[PDB]
RNA sequence: GGCCCAUUCGGGUCUUGUAAUUGGAAUGAGUACAAUGUAAAUACCUUAACGAGGAACAAUUGGAGGGCAAGUCUGGUGCCAG
């Protein structure tokens, strides 16, 4: 018995982490990356 | 080599067998277990042949 | 200019967003939200190493500079565009080199 | 593009100071050095020069007026005691470091600078002594520079450090002391985290208020009725008595009674919102 | 009549409605520079808050708000002082008095990211005495150096890392985060030396009443019959009882082969089978990675460098090199763990 | 077994002796050369580099 | 007096706790222990994961 | 799994 | 040693402040008298709750039940559920938390379980749009109360998830001086297991008093039908009246009982709303303690919050007799310049509180 | 054995390497009896005595790569990959 508890803990804690690794990350590209492309394009228009 | 001490790259020196075991040999590691994994799946590769 | 027409920017660590990654000195581990003191827009910067991250703590200030990447890398995250230069006022270069400490 | 970034430099973390907007207390000024190095024969030279009355025995705190609306508390560390130069080092407001030019740097100098920067750190003037013993201007002036530069990695490049040469009727020179002391007047202090959000005060008089009666009847074993004074810093103390305070080096306790008295030392330009004559010790 | 009731006392519905035909009465109701700056506007705004309601206050209603403000000369009243500080009251040394907020009274854990300083000769050990400085207070306590772990668990350290912080918990009175501090081994005269004092210093960053520091603890056993996969194990577990718990468990041998506890054998007490991905050979030794709890000593000795005559030779618990050297005890050593060069023979097949 | 602990203890008591010699007479104590040049953590740089 | 009380005390715990690091450890907190090393069925009792 | 990381608990006398 | 309280009154303030303070305290002689003594069922329920969002706290209760012992933990709150007994619904669990839970060492994710309703304690809609928005103006930015089951008197069957994002150091200064300009009326009328009709039914009985004024009048009709509806038949309404300016709130609220007509209790509760309205000056009544204590834990700034004499009754000033013992800070009372009204400023000086469970 | 060219396979060339030991000579930074210097004095130039093997009389700054554990983490189609 404590054996399926150990594991489901596991399994939940492990689809936790890879969900909030992968929201942090893509959020600071999708958020950032428009930021630096303007700024780009308004030094391109320099 | 950028950001890195040399203190971080220090050698981790490596065991050795017990005095107990002393008689059973050398304590193989990772890389003395690779060298009979391939050995024999080389040999049972070409005997399935 | 990114900053503004400055070349460095003040301003303050805001919380570490990669303490929580499970892979040492990953890309997300030396990333830092950073408040833009001059206009008050938040920013996220990146720090030299994660044994770098030791010093930099919330509610103190950080100079940030330009972080140029000469090539794509496997690993980093596009889009942090800056880098901690100074925390406290002390070189975080001279920090991780021992040869000053941070005064508080 | 300078313009844009002399602007960066005034750019810092907004914290809130709360000394008072009128009578703030004597700054602390902490005379720190390794043993020998003059702490006393300094403090008698700048409370001389300032009050122009020469203090024979020194011992604890001494308050006095550097300024029209500045005052001084002085406070000697005990060179050859740790525990002290930990509890000087998170109340002082100002550091008088002593150095010895004719030995250099020592370790307890550079300990009390190492506890000072991991506590808030204060003003750091650093006051270097025993020049005298030189017998060459070559290596005095290499001396020199050399302790300077070090000093600059410890505080901010350019700090200020101070040069003294002899002594003469137990008083240094007195033309150098008076760069010293206007100095001191002329300082801009620092909000500090800690001192902004705790009361605190530098005991300036000790007294026993325990019955003799009860010694003698009970025996000096008894546990004793005790007052303090000194001027308070920080954050306001609460006016009701219970508060929990805690001595350094002695224990915690709760204030049995409080009260205000008149200030001794009252600040001159004080008087005349209601001058060597200005310039008073306490 | 009392708050429990959530719902506020009113009057009679019908009385209510006579009062409220007519709404009539209820009728009534219905640029700074750089945001530095606005900030420091804003502090300074609220600051001249403070003085305009003080200033309309009354002097005794002033001091029964705020208090005593700074720049006040006060007289202080204090009881049970020990005799001892009147007694061995010495001028020279300073006497101050700290104000203690709620959180400082309180005693528990401290969790805090410590470092080695880094002119300090020798690396500090785990449950080895320091003297902290914490806030107005200065105490002796043991702490416990550990390690994330790649962010997973609290494991237990052996000592400091030796260029690198490493976060150590400690128990004494709890402190704000933020709460810089630092540490000393030696405090006397007597002992000084000549080496460098100040020993660790770190920042607090977390308080808490309890914590669950754990250590890997491994058990270790011996192949003594090897069927490809299949192997039988002993040394393990000392009764079939161990392994009934341990069954399922996963183990490996140093060799990286990865395995299972598959069932405990009734002859001889204590082996059980174990099927391992690959054969394994009797030179092999096999671990079962497993974790253990530990506690942090409640040790607190407050410095009384004042209560005492000499004030500077306060002494309290010594290292663990000093009481080794008192006793003449020699330092703990195991021939098995030491570090020996080894030379491997080519390996050749049949 | 005694003889041999002590051996270990002497050796011991002779280094903390040796330890014991490097301090000055004069109660003043100065900054060693880590302190003073305060050269930190550097590689290991050859010595062709120094001219 | 108090102070003196209360040292004393101090002074019976600073004794327990300097046999305490000099006394060999309990058989959990060394590493690597083995079935002869510690007492037996202590597994049954540690609740360890 | 509820007792394992609390110190302080409900002390009913009643 | 223990700053000591008499008598039952005022028992969840009495802990909280306790807790907040970091001061224990003890309370005696609850219910001596009575027939019953000692700590009711819910009262017991409630410091259960404590120590599911404290730890390291001993509460001692003695043998027979009339007094308790609190030396108050940290609060490091978590995910948790409780079952609120009977005898008080979810409300009276609810509404102690939203004082501590920004205050936390991991946001507070509590489900509570019983009752959703009662005469006498905070509704789900007023805690919504009653109580969370004075935090609101306070600095708490993330707060909710999702209702997942309403469960209606006397079975109930509810349950509702508190969740507090927001974790803070301490809540931002106080300064309202003014009287809040009512910019529109809103409000929930909800039925349980029962036709809709009776939904509809007060929301004509409140629209009769209320068209008389001059602003909108828009009150949703919540009609909770299903598995989610509960175990009994049940239904309420309360109206709140927002002002969009500054985000101030001021609500009544009330429940129907079985052989009660729903126009009625509808032209109620909007008699109650007007009334509470001409009680107010800034918040009203059932606001206040909230408002009051979160200056009291604020930083160390004087805080300003206008009231109206006709607040300040019974149960404020055993509020303020009850601060003072606890936290020693006194509040005053200042009289405003303007002739139209009566109103008068309280100024409060913050203990300088701050959040130091939070992990940085 | 070292080095050079070459995607590939390979091709070209010869006194090279030491992570070894060792000798006596030379001199400046410095410290200084001096003199010169200068209103006096510092500095410079000159010069009795001392001043080199880790010549510890202990210049830096930046970059490119390796390799190691009974170590930790993640994903999988065992023994793999990151
Ligand atoms: N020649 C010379 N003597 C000095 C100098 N500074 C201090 N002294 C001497 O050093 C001695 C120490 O004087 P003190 O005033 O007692 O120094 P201190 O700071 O009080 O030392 P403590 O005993 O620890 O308090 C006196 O003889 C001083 O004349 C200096 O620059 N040159
Ligand atoms: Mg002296
Ligand atoms: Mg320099
Ligand atoms: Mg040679």
């Amino acid at each position: 018995f404590e054996a399926r508890q150990r594991i489901e803990e596991k399994n939940k804690e492990s689809s936790d982490y890879h969900a909030k690794m992968a929201h942090i990350v893509n959020t600071i590209n999708t958020e950032e990356g428009a930021e630096k492309n303007k700024y780009e394009r308004e030094r391109k228009l320099r | 080599a950028k950001l890195v001490h040399d203190v971080q790259k220090k050698q981790h020196r490596e065991r050795s067998q017990l005095t107990s075991r002393s008689r059973y040999g050398f304590l193989e590691k990772h890389k003395d277990y690779v060298k009979r994994a391939q050995d024999f799946h080389r040999k049972q590769s070409t005997l399935k042949v | 200019s990114p900053f503004g027409g400055s070349s460095h920017a003040k301003g303050i660590v805001l919380e570490k967003l990669g303490i929580e990654s499970k892979q040492p000195n990953s890309a997300i581990r030396k990333c830092v939200r950073v408040q833009l003191i001059k206009n008050g827009k938040k920013v996220t910067a990146f720090v030299p190493n994660d044994g770098c991250l030791n010093f930099v703590d919330e509610n103190d200030e950080v100079l940030l500079a330009g972080f140029g990447r000469k090539g794509k890398a496997k690993g980093d995250i596009p889009g942090v565009r800056f880098k901690v230069v100074k925390v406290s006022g002390v070189s975080l270069l001279a920090l991780w080199k021992e040869k000053k400490e941070k005064p508080r | 593009q300078r313009s844009s970034d002399v602007n960066e430099r005034k750019l810092h973390v907004p914290m809130v100071d709360r000394t008072p907007e009128d009578d703030p207390p004597p700054f602390i000024v902490a005379v720190v050095g390794p043993p020998g190095t003059g702490k006393t024969t300094l403090i008698r030279s700048l409370v001389r020069r300032m009050t122009k009355s020469t203090l024979n025995d020194i011992q604890g705190p001494i308050t006095v007026v550097s300024g029209k609306h500045r005052r001084l508390t002085f406070l000697e560390c005990p060179a050859d005691d740790l525990n002290a130069m930990i509890d000087i080092a998170k109340i002082a407001d100002l550091v008088l470091l002593l150095i010895d030019g004719n030995f250099g740097f020592e370790m307890e100098t550079m300990e009390f600078l190492n506890i000072a920067q991991h506590h808030g750190m204060p003003r750091v003037l650093g006051v270097a002594t025993h020049l005298d013993l030189f017998k060459s201007q070559s290596t005095l002036r290499a001396s020199k520079k050399r302790l300077k530069h070090r000093f600059w990695t410890e505080v901010y490049q350019g700090a200020k450090l101070f040069y003294l040469s002899g002594v003469i009727n137990g008083r240094y020179p007195d033309r150098e002391i008076l760069n010293l002391s206007r100095f001191i007047s002329v300082m801009k202090f620092r909000p500090l985290k800690w001192r902004n959000e705790h009361p605190y005060m530098l005991a300036d008089r000790f007294t026993d208020l325990t019955h003799p009666e009860l010694i003698e009847t009970q025996g000096l074993q008894i546990d004793r009725k005790v007052a303090i004074y000194g001027y308070l810093h920080g954050t306001p103390l609460p006016s009701a008595p219970g508060t929990r305070v805690h001595i350094a080096g002695v224990g915690d306790f709760s204030v049995a009674q409080i009260e205000k008295l008149p200030d001794p030392c009252p600040t001159p330009f004080y008087q005349q919102k209601l001058d060597d004559k200005d310039k008073l010790i306490y | 009549v009392d708050l429990e009731k959530f719902v506020p006392y009113f009057d009679t519905f019908e009385k209510l409605a006579k009062k409220w035909k007519s709404v009539d009465a209820i009728k009534e109701r219905f640029e700074y520079d750089t945001w530095y700056e606005l900030q420091k506007a804003k502090i300074s705004k609220q600051l001249e808050i403070n003085n305009i309601e003080y200033q309309e206050m009354t002097p005794e209603q002033r001091q029964r708000i705020e208090g005593f403000k700074a720049g006040s000369y006060v007289r202080i009243v204090f009881e049970k002082v020990p005799m001892e500080f009147v007694k061995n009251f010495n001028p020279k040394f300073p006497i101050v008095m700290g104000g203690l907020l709620p959180t400082e009274i309180k005693f528990g854990i401290v969790k805090a990211r410590l470092r080695r300083h880094r002119w300090h000769k020798k690396i500090l050990k785990t449950n080895d005495p320091l003297v902290l400085s914490l806030g107005w207070r200065r105490f002796q306590t043991l702490p416990i150096y550990t390690t994330t772990d790649s962010r997973t668990r609290t494991r237990m350290l052996k000592y400091t890392p030796e260029h690198t912080y490493c976060n150590a918990a400690f128990y004494g009175p709890l402190c704000s985060p933020n709460t810089p501090f630092c540490g000393v081994q030696i405090v006397a005269n007597s002992d000084t030396g000549n080496g460098f004092r100040i020993a660790a210093t770190g920042i607090v960053e977390e308080i808490d009443v309890n914590i669950e520091i754990v250590k890997k603890l491994k058990l270790v056993g011996f192949p003594y019959k090897i069927f490809k996969n299949t192997a039988f194990i002993k040394d393990m577990f000392s009764s079939a009882m161990e392994v009934a718990r341990f069954e399922g468990a996963q183990i490996k041998t140093v060799s990286g082969i990865r395995g299972e506890i598959k069932r405990a054998l009734s002859k001889p007490e204590g082996h059980y089978r174990a099927a391992f991905e690959d054969k394994i050979l009797m030179s092999d030794i096999v671990i079962l990675r497993s974790w253990y709890p530990v506690r942090v000593k409640k040790f607190y000795n407050p410095v009384t460098s004042l209560l005492l005559k000499e004030k500077t030779e306060w002494k309290g618990l010594r290292l663990t090199g000093q009481i080794r050297a008192a006793m003449n005890l020699e330092t703990p050593s195991n021939p098995d763990s030491a570090y020996h060069k080894i030379e491997r023979v080519e390996r050749h097949f049949n | 077994k005694e003889a041999h602990k002590n051996a270990v203890i002497a050796a011991r008591e002779g280094k903390l002796a040796e330890l014991a010699e490097n301090v000055s007479g004069d109660g003043k104590r100065a900054i060693n050369y880590q302190i003073l040049k305060n050269k930190g953590l550097t590689p290991k740089r050859n010595k062709d580099n120094r001219n | 007096s108090s102070f003196e009380k209360q040292q004393i005390e101090i002074r019976k715990q600073i004794e327990q706790l300097e046999n305490e690091a000099v006394a060999e450890k309990k058989w959990s907190l060394k590493g690597e222990v083995k079935a002869k090393d510690r007492p037996e069925d202590a597994l049954l009792t540690e609740e360890l994961e | 799994k509820m007792m394992k990381n609390k110190r302080g608990g409900v002390i009913d006398k009643r | 040693k223990y700053t000591t309280f008499q008598g039952s009154q005022n028992f969840r303030l009495r802990i909280v402040l306790a807790t907040l303070s970091g001061k224990p305290i003890k309370i005696e002689k609850i219910r001596s008298g009575d027939l019953n003594p000692g700590l009711k069922d819910y009262e017991v329920s409630f410091l259960r709750l404590i120590e599911s969002v404290t730890n390291g706290s001993v509460i001692e209760i003695s043998y027979t039940g009339t007094t308790v012992i609190y030396r108050p933990g940290i609060i490091v709150g978590g995910a948790s559920t409780h079952i609120c007994p009977s005898s008080k619904p979810v409300g009276y669990f609810v509404e102690p938390m939203l004082y501590l839970a920004p205050f936390s060492k991991k946001k507070f994710s509590i489900l509570f379980k019983g009752i959703t309703a009662s005469h006498n304690d905070a509704g789900i809609e007023a805690i919504k749009w009653g109580l969370m928005p004075v935090m609101e103006k306070f600095g708490v930015r993330e707060c909710a109360l999702h209702t997942l089951k309403r469960g209606s008197p006397p079975l109930g069957g509810g349950e509702v998830h508190l969740v507090v994002d927001s974790l803070i150091a301490q809540p931002i200064t106080m300064h309202e001086i003014d009287r809040p300009i009512i910019s529109s009326i809103t409000g929930v009328a909800y039925s349980t297991r029962v036709s809709p009709s009776l939904v509809n039914r007060m929301i004509d009985g409140a629209k009769k008093v209320l068209k008389n004024l001059q602003c909108e009048v828009n009150i949703t009709a919540d009609v909770w039908r299903g598995e989610n509806s509960g175990k009994s038949p049940g239904w309420g309404i309360t109206l709140v009246a927002q002002s969009k300016q500054k985000g101030w709130s001021y609500f009544a609220e009330d429940i129907g009982d079985a052989g009660s007509i729903p126009e009625e209790l509808g032209e109620k509760v909007a008699c109650q709303l007007l009334e509470e309205i001409s009680k107010s000056a800034a918040v009203g009544r059932n606001q206040l303690p909230l408002a009051i204590v979160y200056m009291v834990i604020g930083k160390e700034d004087i805080g300003r919050l206008r009231i109206n004499k006709e607040q300040i009754d019974e149960r404020f000033i055993i509020l303020l007799r009850d601060i003072k013992k606890i936290f020693n800070t006194e509040v005053f009372l200042k009289p405003v310049d303007e002739a139209d009204n009566e109103d008068m400023i309280a100024t409060i000086k913050g203990i300088g509180f701050t959040n130091t469970s939070k992990k940085i």
